[PDB]
RNA sequence: CAUUGGAGGGCAAGUCUGGUGCCAGCAGCCGCGGUAAUUCCAGCUCCAAUAGCGUAUAUUAAAGUUGCUGCAGUUAAAAAGCU
RNA sequence: ACGGACCAGAGCGAAAGCAUUUGCCAAGAAUGUUUUCAUUAAUCAAGAACGAAAGUCGGAGGUUCGAAGACGAUCAGAUACCGUCGUAGUUCCGACCAUAAACGAUGCCGACCGGCGAUGCGGCGGCGUUAUUGACCCGCCGGGCAGCUUCCGGGAAACCAAAGUCU
RNA sequence: UCCAAACUAAUUU
């Protein structure tokens, strides 16, 4: 019963893009949770990572709501995080699905030395930054594991990762930062320039673009 | 303390809109025509969207209102809107220009244009406020 | 933390502003903190400026004015209300009220 | 990019910024990627061709995308040289 | 900052050493002083004789009588 | 635009810059619009150079004539000196007009009713109408400004240097804009002129209307 | 003062390079600095450079092409043994797929992974990648 | 005939039952106990590692909390009054 | 004794600090320069000069103000706030003393990195006004004190064009 | 610009 309201999820809808990969070149604002239902769905596995109490002073006690802390992603290269705060538990673990959808992000793997067989570790050294928080991804080799305090281990792994050293900095002992700042590193996996990427861009056409006639007599 | 609140005021603007060819300057005769087009539950309530729709009415009369579509007012202010002059603003055939305007066309070559009879530049410099 | 860019005062090349005395409490204010407030004061009171002129051995006799400059320390100047508090945006303003 | 063997083993390629060669990625919403109409020599009507640049957000958040896409577009001849 | 150059190990290693003092667990382990202090005397047990049974009242907010002896 | 002699300037056009007055800029200059100027007056008036603001006005029609759906292109005037040019300029290119208040949210709400996705906008003034193009860079969207010597041009991608100050010059900026995408398209031809009389886009004042209906 | 030529050298050609610019002046040219570049633009991260000549130490412009990272110097210039040029490598380079540590050795100013095939240490100048 | 420690949280494992009622006690740390104790004393269960396992103390990592790699020094500890 | 108004987010000084007129003495920055020397430099344990106020020791002087002191009030008390007197001190000359929220709570030298409008000094250029080389006007260059503005970037943030160029 | 000081050891959210 799921009927879309943006351009996007019209073309979605009607199997005209195939994968979240011709989104990704263009940069497209997902603003709707089933685009991603609709490509990954069945592979996503959620975890929440912590539900914190926040508290707001009233003058008459305290006005309690809660918070909440989502990973979700399939093991195969794509993480999102959502953060919502509401008053009921469940109320705020369901709201922080859709926001943890809204942020699935790519992640490129790399390899540590002698390239054979598929990508299983971060490209280089890549450093996220939220807070106080500093989180850095070294590429480890083979078999070595996700070497990492347990909370951005749930999002190393959710990531298809398989090998990182992770050097952290700043007070890891708030969690919200912490995953943020691990959210924040493998999300510019993609935005560093390796020597692999210096290969001019053929420009493919805009999704908007290329469906202009399909999408005038149905979305309008 | 006779302010009237919105579900008087957002009730009002909708009836004229949608009744305007039948409403004048007497409030009892919108008292009887705003029953007949609505359904309205109480009879205190009718007599204040009557009493505002009449009082919307003059203000109707002389100009327009801010949020109310008025047909006849609409449409007609469409000839400010659909309006062109016999001539036009700028065939002027006689431009006063400055030197610099002058000769910057001979940069963009019309130096051969026709007349654009040049002006004398002031020569004060005097072109900023004291501070 | 800091309050305001600069602390207060007008002060930035020097090291030293020579100090003046509060008008109302005679308190050692430096010359660049202290509230200023020029007063053209007319000697009249306007409300008496029908009987002045009208008792005047004089037919065109313009009255004179009363050119006292006054400084302020800033516990008179609030109390006093020639200034007050701000909003933390509207105190990096800094023309003066109209007139 | 790509394995030993040759396999491109990616999810995709990224596109880069025609006026700073960096990369668009995958949140970069103020990124554009505009197309400058073609026309044909003679009569100046669109002939159904047309030049793709694209300009990361950050060169745009600087105000420089304004020159850039024209420099780019003078490169092409689709600006006048005697600009 | 920090001097950096290719001969300033003797500048490093002695501004090090200076400033090792600063903190306690370092502190406490080199003077000595700490080392007089204790009644082990660097040691982890000790017999004693038992002089006497001492009631301890326990620190605030808890409000118990803790058995000691001296 | 390309050193073709038929997109070239046509010296009968050059007339209307000249009695509007869009060579004309303001006494203060932006250090990114430094490349579309000629020189300042005497009276801190700096002068526009004419051929580069027709080879900018060229550019961005090629980049309307670029939108398959001529509806995706929207513009915007909230200054109310461009607001009955840019309705009229939508009438002729079938564009989507949004003349007075820009209600935020209008391109990133994605639940409320005047919520529409453009591929290209088209505004007034960069100063005021800031707000859009604040929003435009939220969701992927070029777009192309009229600008003056004092506009800071931070997510303008397409610049026209124009004087977007005054009525006349306003209007017939983008009553040469109209024309050319037309051409472009080949809806209308370029061997005879346009039938539209470019005073139909000029913003007249309220005032200025009552003076001429006993004239007329 | 001014105690180190190539430190000015590449934090000016650094700073540029985030700012997005295209060319960038470096002052004094010493010849240091030329064998620098020639290995950066060897391993195309710098366009061709123009060197000019004022009857002192000269100015160099330099075209950048967008693909600089980070080029970095180090101070002081540590004598480098074959052995220890592995624990450089990780500490300085982002990976062991690209990246570059320029040695001065006796055969010349010569990046690591030349300095391997030729077997021979020497001073570390910097690095980019 | 398998012990040694635990079961509020850190931290794997019970809102079981009985006693005690800021007492006796526990508790490295935050804490628990003043009459319905998820923490005491016991029974039942359960957990952990197992012929081993607690506890005290020195010490190393954790500690980018001594910082060569690698710390800080506007307001958190801190740039000498100035040359 | 003190130098008001003029007197400023203006100047000068290493900082402390510096304001009536005129004369004398020595200093100095910045600008100007197709002069000269040719690395003479940068930062600095030890050492050295300077260092408000209060205080100390000698002389001189003491108008104002005023610790301490004495009263008058207020007060439950009031050896405080407020008032009335008033020592040392505040003033100068010659020695000491070496500390201040001695603060931009931000070491110094150097490089690079956004705009914009002003300001002070020096130089240069430019329509025209005005006086018998100055005064205004429009810019440019360099050092300076600052401001506004910015998603440069940074930061725990407040905020900073430096506290930016730092996993 | 008159005065205006103090606040269970008896605990459980
Ligand atoms: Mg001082
Ligand atoms: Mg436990
Ligand atoms: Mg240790
Ligand atoms: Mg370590
Ligand atoms: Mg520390
Ligand atoms: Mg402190
Ligand atoms: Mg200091
Ligand atoms: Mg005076
Ligand atoms: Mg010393
Ligand atoms: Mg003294
Ligand atoms: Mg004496
Ligand atoms: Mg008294
Ligand atoms: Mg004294
Ligand atoms: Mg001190
Ligand atoms: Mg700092
Ligand atoms: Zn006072």
């Amino acid at each position: 019963e799921w009927m879309p309201v943006t351009k996007l999820g019209r073309l979605v809808k009607d199997m005209k893009i195939k994968s979240l990969e011709e989104i990704y070149l263009f940069s497209l604002p997902i603003k709707e949770s089933e685009i991603i239902d609709f490509f990954l769905g069945a592979s996503l596995k959620d975890e929440v990572l912590k539900i914190m109490p926040v508290q707001k002073q009233t003058r008459a006690g305290q006005r309690t709501r809660f918070k909440a802390f989502v990973a979700i992603g399939d093991y195969n290269g794509h993480v999102g995080l959502g953060v919502k705060c509401s008053k009921e538990v469940a109320t705020a673990i369901r709201g922080a699905i859709i926001l943890a959808k809204l942020s699935i992000v790519p992640v490129r793997r790399g390899y540590w030395g002698n390239k054979i067989g598929k990508p299983h570790t971060v490209p280089c050294k890549v450093t996220g930054r939220c807070g106080s928080v500093l989180v850095r991804l070294i590429p480890a080799p083979r078999g070595t594991g996700i070497v990492s305090a347990p909370v951005p281990k749930k999002l190393l792994m959710m990531a298809g990762i398989d090998d990182c050293y992770t050097s952290a900095r700043g007070c890891t002992a708030t969690l919200g930062n912490f995953a943020k700042a691990t959210f924040d590193a493998i999300s510019k996996t993609y935005s560093y320039l390796t020597p692999d990427l210096w290969k001019e861009t053929v420009f493919t056409k805009s999704p908007y673009q290329e469906f202009t006639d399909h999408l005038v007599k149905t979305h309008t | 303390g006779r302010v009237r609140t919105k579900t008087v005021k957002k009730a009002a603007r909708v009836i004229i809109e949608k009744y305007y060819t039948r409403l004048g300057n007497d409030f009892h005769t919108n008292k009887r025509v705003c029953e007949e087009i609505a359904i309205i539950p109480s009879k205190k309530l009718r007599n204040k969207i009557a009493g505002y729709v009449t009082h919307l009415m003059k203000r109707i009369q002389r100009g327009p209102v801010r949020g109310i579509s008025i047909k006849l007012q609409e449409e007609e202010r469409e000839r400010r809107d659909n309006y062109v002059p016999e001539v036009s603003a700028l065939d002027q055939e006689i431009i006063e220009v400055d030197p610099d305007t002058k000769e910057m066309l001979k940069l963009l070559d019309f130096g051969s244009l026709s007349n654009l009879q040049v002006t004398q530049p002031t020569v004060g410099m005097n072109f900023k406020t004291p501070r | 933390t800091k309050k305001r860019r600069n602390n207060g005062r007008a002060k930035k090349g020097r090291g030293h502003v020579q100090p003046i005395r509060c008008t109302n409490c005679a308190r050692c204010v430096p010359k660049d903190k202290a509230i200023k407030k020029f007063v053209i004061r007319n000697i009249v009171e306007a409300a008496a400026v029908r009987d002045i002129s009208e008792a005047s051995v004089f037919d065109a006799y313009v009255l004179p004015k009363l050119y006292v400059k006054l400084h302020y320390c800033v516990s008179c100047a609030i109390h006093s209300k020639v200034v007050r508090n701000r909003s933390r945006e509207a105190r990096k303003d800094r023309t003066p009220p109209p007139r | 990019m790509q394995n030993d063997a040759g396999e491109f083993v990616d999810l995709y390629v990224p596109r880069k910024c025609s006026a700073s060669n960096r990369i668009i990625g995958a949140k970069d919403h103020a990124s554009i990627q505009m197309n400058v109409a073609e026309v044909d020599k003679v009569t100046g009507r669109f002939n159904g061709q047309f030049k793709t640049y694209a300009i990361c957000g950050a060169i745009r958040r600087m105000g420089e995308s304004d020159d850039s896409i024209l420099r780019l577009a003078k490169a092409d001849g689709i600006v006048s040289k005697n600009f | 900052g920090k001097c950096r150059g290719l001969r300033t190990a003797r500048k490093l290693r002695s501004h090090r050493r200076d400033q090792k003092w600063h903190d306690k667990q370092y502190k406490k382990a080199h003077l000595g002083t700490a080392l007089k202090a204790n009644p082990f005397g660097g040691a982890s047990h000790a017999k004693g004789i038992v002089l006497e049974k001492v009631g301890v009242e326990a620190k605030q907010p808890n409000s118990a009588i803790r058995k000691c002896v001296r | 635009s390309g050193a073709l002699d038929v997109l070239q300037m046509k010296e009968e056009d050059v007339l209307k810059f000249l009695a509007a007055g869009t060579h004309l800029g303001g006494t203060n200059l932006d250090f990114q619009m430094e490349q579309y100027i000629y020189k300042r007056k005497s009276d801190g008036i700096y002068i526009i150079n004419l051929k580069r603001t027709w080879e900018k006005l060229l550019l961005a029609a090629r980049a309307i004539v670029a939108i398959e759906n001529p509806a995706d292109v929207s513009v915007i005037s909230s200054r109310n000196t461009g607001q009955r040019a840019v309705l009229k300029f939508a009438a002729a290119t079938g564009a989507t007009p949004i003349a007075g208040r820009f209600t935020p949210g209008t391109f990133t709400n994605q639940i409320q009713a005047a919520f529409r996705e453009p591929r290209l906008l088209v505004v007034t003034d960069p100063r005021a109408d800031h707000q859009p193009l604040t929003e435009a860079s939220y969701v992927n969207l070029p777009t192309i400004a009229l600008c003056n010597t004092d506009s800071p041009l931070r997510y303008v991608d397409i610049a026209i240097p124009c004087n977007n100050k005054g009525a006349h010059s306003v209007g017939l900026m983008w009553w040469m804009l109209a024309r050319e995408v037309l051409r472009m398209r080949g809806t209308i031809s370029r061997e005879h002129p346009w039938e539209v009389m470019p005073d139909l886009y000029f913003y007249r004042d309220p005032e200025e209307i009552e003076k001429e209906e006993q004239a007329a | 003062v001014r105690m180190n030529v190539l430190a000015d050298a590449l934090k000016s050609i650094n700073n540029a390079e985030k700012r997005g610019k295209r060319q960038v002046l470096i002052r004094p040219c010493s010849k240091v600095i030329v064998r620098f570049l020639t290995v950066m633009m060897k391993h195309g991260y710098i366009g061709e450079f123009e060197i000019i000549d004022d009857h002192r130490a000269g100015k160099i412009v330099v075209n950048l092409t967008g693909r600089l990272n980070k080029c970095g110097v180090i101070s002081p210039r540590f004598d480098v043994q074959l052995k220890d040029l592995e624990k450089w490598q990780n500490n300085l380079l982002p990976s062991r797929q690209f990246g570059f540590i320029v040695l001065t050795t006796s055969a010349g100013i010569m990046d690591h992974e030349e300095a391997r095939r030729k077997h021979t240490g020497g001073k570390i100048l910097g690095f980019f990648f």
